[PDB]
RNA sequence: AAAAAUGUAAAA
RNA sequence: GAGGGUAGGGCCCGUGACUGGGGCGAAGUCGUAACAAGGUAGCUGUACCGGAAGGUGCGGCUGGA
RNA sequence: CUGGUCCACCCGUGACGCUGAGGCGCGAAAGCGUGGGGAGCAAACCGGAUUAGAUACCCGGGUAGUCCACGCCCUAAACGAUGCGCGCUAGGUCUCUGGGUCUCCUGGGGGCCGAAGCUAACGCGUUAAGCGCGCCGCCUGGGGAGUACGGCCGCAAGGC
RNA sequence: GGAGGAAGAAGCCCUUCGGGGUGUAAACUCCUGAACCCGGGACGAAACCCCCGAGGAGGGGACUGACGGUACCGGGGUAAUAGCGCCGGCCAACUCCGUGCCAGCAGCCGCGGUAAUACGGAGGGCGCGAGCGUUACCCGGAUUCACUGGGCGUAAAGGGCGUGUAGGCGGCCUGGGGCGUCCCAUGUGAAAGACCACGGCUCAACCGUGGGGGAGCGUGGGAUACGCUCAGGCUAGACGG
RNA sequence: CAGCUAGUUGGUGGGGUAAUGGCCCACCAAGGCGACGACGGGUAGCCGGUCUGAGAGGAUGGCCGGCCACAGGGGCACUGA
């Protein structure tokens, strides 16, 4: 029961003999605004319930976010293939200065002050990607010199 | 005939990390052996010891990793996440003392070659000085 | 200076209970109360979710309107505010709150915030003695802001003043209402303000 | 590349030239209507456009586009030079100010006298 | 204070002047690589004691002639033909640069 | 391994 | 020794009957070479030739089977 | 007559190395020059047939050229469309060649499939498009145009 | 100008003809009072000059104001100029009529050829305010010359292949030097500026005052890890039998 | 723009200045410079600073301050510290 909010919603086509049919596709992200947060984007033939299955497929995958009074921990060159984004942590006061996509992702994700920064590619769909699986490799100092210790 | 040996060596940490091996070899050299010396006091190697490769002076550095992962495809945490050069024998990169990198907000490490010796990146600013920023490690 | 236009128009169109009037704003008309949708033919119409930008923007535009005050003052405060440390977000508004006439109102001797103004603009208001005319005048902390000479038996300053019995008001200010003059404390810590905005989207907002 | 590749060579300046010709890129260029006549647009569209040949006094002879519902010049009329090419008029790389020299502005305008020349008019 | 350069004599087909190259390594101004550049000094050796491929110093002095403001100091050492010879097959090169 | 040319110019 | 004068070269700009190709164009004329074995697989260096695209030769490459 | 290359013995040297602006040399085919040769093939060219037309597709005849020498030209989808060198990173399969008490092991080369990994995808994957260092080469929207001018080379065509 | 003030004038625009909008906006009540009027009215000026001492030190006396009868102070005092751009997307702001690939807009994509939120007018809204907007030029977005921080099988791009000159790069160990580099000290880096602090002019702008460290360079001292350099040894690279 | 140079490079002796110096003169010796870009052409006064920018970088030099150069074009020397 986290906070819902989508990105964007495409109208994507097929070609085929008469006419050309489409099949909407919605990307959402949720988050209950304080490290709990998940990335879906759901296909459907229809705006609606494209985003009603982009909400399953949200509530579906999540990932864990150490914040840190409202910052990330660290910066981190996460590369997606295609596109390439930064964070980078700032002083309480700053603001969730970030790309229109990864915006609404640090947004749920109790994050306000961050710095970041797309590069190479800029797709929605990708950048998207590319800020959760970045999300995804957060290491918190616990979570450091817990790998480092095994004792 | 290779160039920086470091440069190479740094990549079978890297290779080997990257398919989980025991442990790799590499020709015996003082510098590697600061490098795994700092490699370790910091945790990322689980030692060293120099070895035979058919009367040839090697050294065997034994690899550390992390807890098995559940979930599709166990993949087993990586304890040395990301290690590359920078004062390459192309750019010779010199720094000073308050000029040191903070690897990663300090959960990193910058091993450089200190005039008094071989330092991490908080240990050449403690001792106050400069030097050749060897590699970063995180 | 001031967009001397309809006010109470405003408040339709930020969707929030804005105080710019005094009496009649608390009466059962704010003029939203009366019609709960923004100006013209149509706002009595299904709208659509504005854009980061237009969120950020629509809720800069609370905070604006709420200090009636130039846009141009307005941003080169939120500049004086990155300038230095401290969290530049709070201490805009912070700021904000320390403009002179802008206390004139958080001291009751006026009833509005745009009757504040006139008020001391009239030079009606003091500050340890000298009759500071300027709306702007960031008063330093601790200050009297007492009411001049002449301007102490005024009739519309009285009615001002007897309403304003008891009543707490500012934490980070005093009132000797017996004397008609008050003085400003502390700056006013983020927590004690309580306004109707998001301070961290005008923040992003002015980062463009 | 390498490092010695920029050690030696290095990386090329951008530079880009300008879009119009206007000598010391001032404001306005001041110039003597000669051709007055219409040319018919491009590829999308069809309208017959104003268009107008201007010598310069800067010694330059282009080609400017009225703007605005008609107009009054002849084959003297003195005129400045906005500057903003049109893409619907191959060549026309220069618009023509309003309401400054013999160049008379727009009547009956309301909206957006600014750009169209016409000082604002009274109701009453 | 008076600048002294540690050179090597170059060319000694003057009368009582000695030609001297200067290697001076350096950061790149933006790229930081140790690159090598150098410069040719005319020397004033009133004895003409001082040979070819003679690494010797050079100090700022007073104005000797023209394009000659520096005398010679001590030697380095003798032999160093081979440092002669990349001076050399450098100009023998540029002959062939041109058309 | 298959004799046989060509359709100008206005909207998703 | 300013400059002036005489003779002769170098570079740059403008201009010029005529001419070369290029770009541009809701429409023309002549064909159809290319994309499907595009109805001779295509492309290509070079050569020759023809209203034109292009054909053919020598070799080569599949981005042909 | 002569270059390059591989394996075994670990015998000698003792860091002698990698790369390479300019330069020097090689460089398919067609082409040019003097001389030689000419079976077949074969642009051009002549004729037949098809077609509206047919300077072409097919058929008949046919020259230069194709071949030799000596000299010049120096381009190409010169293609792996993948610069050179050293190091690390599963393996299964068959093939060329070398060593060895040999249902098998070991070194160099060629081809398919694939760990990890890279990739826009295709696809690459110990013959990398993987991970990393050193050096040269080169690219920075399409057309204009590999043109124009200048400069250099060439008998020319034309090339850089 | 301020406070109030209708379930909400008039006109104007829309309308499913019920009503909706302009809009507390105005009208009107009440309070203040820029402009304007009267009176007073500066700082900036102290010193050279006079006197005792010794013509000095020290100390005491005296002249001068362009701006100015200005700012500023006290009193008397009238509701008192508002404009410009935009409203298809980018981009915040929607509807009506007219027009009919015309007129005309256009920064990018595009709009207009009978029902245009895109031309023009209107109603209304959005932004900004004594300003708004256009043109021009510079940085930015542009990680689109890429040190930070790109890339080259097919998208722009491996030289056709080889040889080698300069240049660039450099295997393991020991030794001296200390050139690069690293650290300390010091000279330096002037003022104005930028930043932080306090203060002056009613605030600010403007300004005074103080504090900070600064790249680089000069000198002296120090260190030796890697680069460099001379020197000795090895065989894993290359070469040779 | 790929090769450039006769006061050209250096030396002895001298002239000249406040003073070093081909700055200049006579004599003598062939040197001097250049792909680390000489020579040519184009453009422009330089910095402190200013503009933008996450920074590095890019752009810039109006005002004030410092140095420079010129005072219609061009040459000359007198007076004087
Ligand atoms: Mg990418
Ligand atoms: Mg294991
Ligand atoms: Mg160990
Ligand atoms: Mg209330
Ligand atoms: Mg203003
Ligand atoms: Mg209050
Ligand atoms: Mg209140
Ligand atoms: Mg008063
Ligand atoms: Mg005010
Ligand atoms: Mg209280
Ligand atoms: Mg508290
Ligand atoms: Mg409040
Ligand atoms: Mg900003
Ligand atoms: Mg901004
Ligand atoms: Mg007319
Ligand atoms: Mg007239
Ligand atoms: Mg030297
Ligand atoms: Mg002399
Ligand atoms: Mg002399
Ligand atoms: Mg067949
Ligand atoms: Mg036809
Ligand atoms: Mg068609
Ligand atoms: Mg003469
Ligand atoms: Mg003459
Ligand atoms: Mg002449
Ligand atoms: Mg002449
Ligand atoms: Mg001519
Ligand atoms: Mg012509
Ligand atoms: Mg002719
Ligand atoms: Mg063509
Ligand atoms: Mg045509
Ligand atoms: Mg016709
Ligand atoms: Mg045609
Ligand atoms: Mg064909
Ligand atoms: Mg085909
Ligand atoms: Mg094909
Ligand atoms: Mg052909
Ligand atoms: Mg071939
Ligand atoms: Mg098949
Ligand atoms: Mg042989
Ligand atoms: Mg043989
Ligand atoms: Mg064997
Ligand atoms: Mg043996
Ligand atoms: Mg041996
Ligand atoms: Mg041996
Ligand atoms: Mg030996
Ligand atoms: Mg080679
Ligand atoms: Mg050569
Ligand atoms: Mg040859
Ligand atoms: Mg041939
Ligand atoms: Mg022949
Ligand atoms: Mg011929
Ligand atoms: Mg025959
Ligand atoms: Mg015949
Ligand atoms: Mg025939
Ligand atoms: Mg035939
Ligand atoms: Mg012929
Ligand atoms: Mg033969
Ligand atoms: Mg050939
Ligand atoms: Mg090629
Ligand atoms: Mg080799
Ligand atoms: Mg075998
Ligand atoms: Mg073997
Ligand atoms: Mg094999
Ligand atoms: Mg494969
Ligand atoms: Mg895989
Ligand atoms: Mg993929
Ligand atoms: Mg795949
Ligand atoms: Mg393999
Ligand atoms: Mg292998
Ligand atoms: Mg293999
Ligand atoms: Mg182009
Ligand atoms: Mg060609
Ligand atoms: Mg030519
Ligand atoms: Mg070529
Ligand atoms: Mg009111
Ligand atoms: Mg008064
Ligand atoms: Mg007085
Ligand atoms: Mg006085
Ligand atoms: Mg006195
Ligand atoms: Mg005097
Ligand atoms: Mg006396
Ligand atoms: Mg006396
Ligand atoms: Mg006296
Ligand atoms: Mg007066
Ligand atoms: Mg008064
Ligand atoms: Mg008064
Ligand atoms: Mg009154
Ligand atoms: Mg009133
Ligand atoms: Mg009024
Ligand atoms: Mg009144
Ligand atoms: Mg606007
Ligand atoms: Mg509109
Ligand atoms: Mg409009
Ligand atoms: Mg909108
Ligand atoms: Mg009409
Ligand atoms: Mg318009
Ligand atoms: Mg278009
Ligand atoms: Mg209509
Ligand atoms: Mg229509
Ligand atoms: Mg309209
Ligand atoms: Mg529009
Ligand atoms: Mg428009
Ligand atoms: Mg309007
Ligand atoms: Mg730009
Ligand atoms: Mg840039
Ligand atoms: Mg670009
Ligand atoms: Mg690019
Ligand atoms: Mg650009
Ligand atoms: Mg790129
Ligand atoms: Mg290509
Ligand atoms: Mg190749
Ligand atoms: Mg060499
Ligand atoms: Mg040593
Ligand atoms: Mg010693
Ligand atoms: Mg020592
Ligand atoms: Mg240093
Ligand atoms: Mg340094
Ligand atoms: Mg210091
Ligand atoms: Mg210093
Ligand atoms: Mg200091
Ligand atoms: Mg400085
Ligand atoms: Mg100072
Ligand atoms: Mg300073
Ligand atoms: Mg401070
Ligand atoms: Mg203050
Ligand atoms: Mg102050
Ligand atoms: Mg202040
Ligand atoms: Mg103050
Ligand atoms: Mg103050
Ligand atoms: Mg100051
Ligand atoms: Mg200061
Ligand atoms: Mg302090
Ligand atoms: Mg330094
Ligand atoms: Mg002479
Ligand atoms: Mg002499
Ligand atoms: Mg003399
Ligand atoms: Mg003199
Ligand atoms: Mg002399
Ligand atoms: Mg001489
Ligand atoms: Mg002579
Ligand atoms: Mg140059
Ligand atoms: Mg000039
Ligand atoms: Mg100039
Ligand atoms: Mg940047
Ligand atoms: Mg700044
Ligand atoms: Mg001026
Ligand atoms: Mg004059
Ligand atoms: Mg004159
Ligand atoms: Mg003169
Ligand atoms: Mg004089
Ligand atoms: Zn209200």
């Amino acid at each position: 029961d986290f906070e819902e909010k989508m990105i964007l919603i495409r109208r994507t086509a097929r070609m085929q003999a008469g006419g050309r049919r489409f099949r909407f596709g919605a990307l959402v992200v949720v988050g209950d605004r304080q490290g709990r947060v998940g990335l879906g984007f759901g296909k459907a033939p229809e705006v609606p319930l494209a985003v009603q299955k982009a909400g399953y497929y949200a509530r579906r995958n999540m990932v864990e976010v150490p914040l840190q009074n409202g910052t990330i921990p660290h910066e981190i060159e996460v590369e997606f293939g295609a596109s390439k984004i930064v964070l980078k942590p700032a002083a309480p006061g700053t603001g969730v200065i970030a790309g229109a996509v990864p915006r609404a992702i640090l947004e749920l994700a109790g994050v306000t002050d961050i710095l970041t920064k797309e590069l190479g590619s800029r797709n929605p769909i990708n950048i998207a990607y590319a800020t959760m699986e970045a999300l995804r490799q957060l290491r918190t100092k616990a979570d450091v010199e817990r790998l480092r210790k095994g004792e | 005939m290779l160039t920086d040996p470091i440069a190479d060596m740094l990549t079978r940490i890297r290779n080997a990390t990257r398919v989980y091996k025991e442990s790799t070899d590499v020709p015996a050299s003082r510098f590697k052996e600061e490098i795994l010396r700092i490699l370790a006091r910091e945790g990322f190697i689980k030692g060293y010891e120099r070895v035979d490769v058919d009367g040839k002076p090697y050294l065997r550095v034994y690899l550390k990793y992390g807890p098995r992962r559940q979930g599709p495809d166990p993949r087993p945490e990586q304890v040395i996440h990301h290690i590359r050069r920078i004062s390459k024998p192309g750019r010779r990169v010199y720094v000073g003392v308050k000029e040191i990198p903070r690897v990663r907000r300090g959960l990193g490490i910058a091993i450089l070659s200190t005039s008094k010796g071989v330092l991490t990146d908080r240990e050449a600013r403690k001792l106050g000085v400069g030097g050749e920023l060897i590699c970063e490690v995180w | 200076g001031r967009y001397i236009g309809p006010v109470c128009r405003l408040c339709r169109r930020e969707g929030v209970k804005l105080y710019l009037k005094g009496e009649r704003c608390y009466s059962p008309k704010c003029a939203m109360e009366r019609r709960p949708y923004p100006p013209g033919q149509h706002g009595q119409k299904r709208a659509r979710r504005p854009s980061d930008y237009a969120v950020r923007l629509r809720e800069k535009q609370k905070l604006r309107r709420i200090y009636g005050i130039s846009e141009r003052q307005f941003r080169n405060l939120f500049e004086e505010a990155s300038k230095k440390k401290g969290v530049t977000g709070s201490v805009f508004l912070g700021l904000l709150e320390s403009r002179l006439d802008n206390v004139v109102y958080r001291l009751g001797f006026a009833v509005s915030r745009r009757q504040a103004r006139q008020l001391v603009r009239h030079g009606h208001i003091t500050v340890n003695g000298r009759r500071v005319d300027l709306p702007s005048y960031r008063v330093r902390p601790g200050d009297e802001i007492a009411v001049a000479e002449k301007s102490r038996n005024l009739e519309l300053i009285r009615q001002n003043l007897e309403a304003m019995k008891g009543r707490k008001v500012g934490p980070w200010l005093s009132l000797d209402v017996e004397g008609m003059k008050g003085k400003f404390l502390r700056l006013p810590d983020r927590e004690d303000l309580a306004l109707p905005v998001n301070e961290q989207l005008v923040i992003e907002f002015y980062s463009r | 590349p390498t490092i010695n590749q920029l050690v030696r060579k290095g990386r090329e300046k951008v530079r880009k030239k300008s879009k119009v010709p206007a000598l010391k890129g001032a404001p306005f260029r001041r110039g003597v209507c000669t051709v007055v006549r219409t040319v018919t647009p491009k590829k999308p569209n069809s309208a017959l456009r104003k268009v107008a040949k201007v010598r310069l006094t800067s010694g330059y002879e282009v080609t400017a586009y009225i703007p605005g519902e008609g107009h009054n010049l002849q084959e003297h009329s003195v005129v400045l030079i906005r500057g903003g090419r049109v893409k619907d008029l191959p060549g026309v790389r220069y618009h023509i100010v309003r309401g400054v020299y013999d160049a008379a502005g727009v009547k009956d305008r309301k909206k957006s006298r600014s750009k169209y020349g016409t000082k604002k008019p009274k109701e009453a | 204070p008076k600048k002294v350069l540690t050179g090597v004599v170059v060319s000694d087909k003057m009368q009582k002047t000695v030609t001297v190259l200067v290697e001076r390594q350096f950061p790149h101004p933006l790229y930081g690589k140790v690159i090598k550049r150098s410069k040719k000094y005319l020397a004033h050796d009133p004895e003409e004691k001082y040979k070819l491929g003679d690494v010797v110093e050079i100090i700022e002095s007073r104005p000797i002639s023209k394009r000659k403001r520096f005398r010679v100091l001590r030697l380095v050492e003798s032999g160093r033909m081979d440092l002669v010879e990349k001076y050399l097959i450098r100009r023998q090169n540029y002959q062939s640069l041109s058309k």
